[PDB]
């Protein structure tokens, strides 16, 4: 689950 | 759906929250107040410089800090802005990074050169061609921060890509130019820009003890210790702001874990909070140590009320 900001 | 959320204490919220409105609120009346007090024979070259700082820094607490709250602290998603929002705003923050770097490199070339060479000093760079310079500053930190126009976008991450609430701020680009993006901030914003002017400062450092009208050293060296303390600063405050934006792609999606990701935002939220500190931290090491600036700006804090 990699963060996206 | 909805898993695009992140888990965050509300006591960490509120508390980020009120310190961005104490920084905010600072560096914004410390900027300002700066740049109306700023308005001579060598000075009025660092007046500029400091202008562009506190610009810059200006930029960045009235542009930057509400888009951080509301989205990036608060609502996680959907994005509620635009793609010129997004872009636009990596873009000014970027942008500023360079500017700043190259307006403290620059300061501290002048400062070498103004202490070492007081015959080439008035010569070197006449006010006209001083604001030129400042100019360029501005428009290179624009073309350097060009990539983020690129680099940022919006990606509906809802699995399907059809859910509105999955719209997000997101890098568009693979990973591969992402590593090499962070990497050209990094070094250029970063590393090499504050490695040449802790140099610079060493250097001047050493040649001041070397040195030592003999008035006129208390002033430089008033300068000298300012200078200092702004790279300090600077850099003890930038350090896990690029570390995260490293993080941030050097680890992989199996390594990726809820316990890192939760992580990884309150990491957010110091390394951007010591962002903002950075900000708001420049007219204080001026009104502190100079002392008549202080009076100026009490002064005029009291012209306005």
């Amino acid at each position: 689950r990699r963060p996206y900001i | 759906n909805s898993d695009l959320d992140v888990n965050t204490d509300i006591y960490s919220k509120v508390l980020v929250t009120a310190i961005y409105l104490a920084l905010f609120v600072v560096g914004t009346v410390g900027n300002g107040v700066t740049l109306f007090t700023l308005a001579q024979s060598l000075q009025s070259r660092v007046d500029y410089y400091l202008g562009s700082l506190a610009l810059s820094d200006l930029l960045i607490l009235l542009f930057a800090l509400p888009v951080d709250l509301y989205n990036f602290i608060w609502v996680h998603h959907p994005w509620a802005f635009g793609d010129a929002g997004c872009k636009g705003y990596y873009f000014l923050r970027e942008a500023c990074t360079y500017a700043t770097a190259l307006n403290v490199v620059s300061l501290s070339v002048e400062l070498y050169l103004a202490i070492c060479h007081p015959f080439k000093a008035k010569t070197l760079m006449s006010r006209s061609r001083t604001k030129k310079f400042i100019s360029a500053i501005w428009l290179a930190s624009a073309l350097l921060a060009i990539p983020m126009l690129f680099t940022m976008g919006l990606q509906n991450l809802s699995g399907d890509g059809t859910h509105p609430g999955g719209l997000v701020c997101t890098p568009i680009v693979d990973t591969a130019t992402l590593r090499v993006v962070i990497q050209l901030n990094t070094f250029m914003s970063f590393l090499f820009p504050m490695l040449v002017a802790s140099i610079l400062n060493t250097v001047a450092a050493r040649r001041l003890t070397v040195m030592v009208e003999p008035g006129r050293v208390q002033a430089l060296r008033r300068g000298v210790l300012v200078l200092r303390a702004v790279v300090i600063a600077f850099v003890v405050c930038w350090l896990p702001y690029h570390v995260r934006r490293l993080m941030f792609v050097y680890i992989s999606d199996e390594q990726w874990t809820t316990a890192l990701f939760d992580f990884y935002h309150y990491f957010y939220m110091l390394s951007n909070a010591l962002v903002y500190v950075s900000a708001a931290i420049n007219p204080i090491l001026y009104n502190l140590v100079s002392a008549n600036f202080r009076q100026v700006f009490l002064s005029t804090l009291a012209c306005l009320c």
